[PDB]
C-alpha cells in the first residue's frame, strides 16, 4: 500500500514528577490499541487524574492536552500496590477512546476524544522540531525526575522506618537523620540531580542503626 | 511501572 492513516504524535499520560508516558507512538497504523498498568504515587492514594497528551515533548506541560477525567474509589493501600489498567484505542475513523480500571475494587472511568482533536498540520510538525531541538534537555528532565521519584521515596520509607524504630533509634541518631531528611527535601525542589544524589548518599550515611534495626 | 500522581 502506498498510503494508510497513521496517528501523528504520540499519545500518552502524565506520569509521577510531571513526565508523559506514551501509550501510542507516533505514526502508528490506526486503527490500534493498546493498554498498560500502571499504579499509585504515593500510599492511600484513593483517586488518580488521566490526562490525556499528545506529543513528543517529555515535560507533561510542553505537550498538547486533549482531556482528563478523574478514576476514583481506589482502596488505599501502599504505593505501587492498585493495578490501574489504561487503554487507549483509536478506531479506523481516528477516534480515540481511553479507559482506566482499577483491578481490585473493578472502578472503570473513559471519556471519548474526537478525530478532530489536537494538532493540526503545521503544529505536528512543529512539535517534532522542537522536539528534536529540546531533545538533550528533555533526555535531562526525565533523569532528574527518576532521581526526585526515588528520593520522593526514600523521603516516606525513611520517615517511616524511624517512626516504627522508636526508641530503639538513639536520639543522636534520630537527630542526623531528621537534618539529612530536610536537606533532602530542600535538594528536591532543585533542578540539580547530582545534588539529590548527594542529599540520598548523606542520607544513608546517618541512617546505618535506622537500617539494622 | 509508573505511577500517577492524586486528583
Amino acid at each position: 500500500v502506498l498510503l494508510l492513516d497513521v496517528t501523528p504524535l504520540s499519545l500518552g499520560i502524565e506520569t509521577m514528577g510531571g513526565v508523559m508516558t506514551t501509550l501510542i507512538a507516533k505514526n502508528t497504523t490506526i486503527p490500534t490499541k493498546h493498554s498498560q498498568v500502571f499504579s499509585t504515587a504515593e500510599d492511600n492514594q484513593s483517586a488518580v487524574t488521566i490526562h490525556v497528551l499528545q506529543g513528543e515533548r517529555k515535560r507533561a506541560a510542553d505537550n498538547k492536552s486533549l482531556g482528563q477525567f478523574n478514576l476514583d474509589g481506589i482502596n488505599p493501600a501502599p504505593r505501587g500496590m492498585p493495578q490501574i489498567e489504561v487503554t487507549f484505542d483509536i478506531d479506523a475513523d481516528g477516534i480515540l477512546h481511553v479507559s482506566a480500571k482499577d483491578k481490585n475494587s473493578g472502578k472503570e472511568q473513559k471519556i471519548t476524544i474526537k478525530a478532530s482533536s489536537g494538532l493540526n498540520e503545521d503544529e505536528i510538525q512543529k512539535m517534532v522540531r522542537d522536539a528534536e531541538a529540546n531533545a538533550e534537555a528533555d533526555r535531562k528532565f526525565e533523569e532528574l525526575v527518576q532521581t526526585r521519584n526515588q528520593g520522593d521515596h526514600l523521603l516516606h520509607s525513611t520517615r517511616k522506618q524511624v517512626e516504627e524504630a522508636g526508641d530503639k533509634l538513639p536520639a543522636d541518631d534520630k537527630t542526623a537523620i531528621e537534618s539529612a531528611l530536610t536537606a533532602l527535601e530542600t535538594a528536591l525542589k532543585g533542578e540539580d540531580k547530582a545534588a539529590i544524589e548527594a542529599k540520598m548518599q548523606e542520607l544513608a550515611q546517618v541512617s546505618q542503626k535506622l537500617m539494622e534495626i | 511501572l509508573y505511577a500517577i500522581p492524586r486528583p
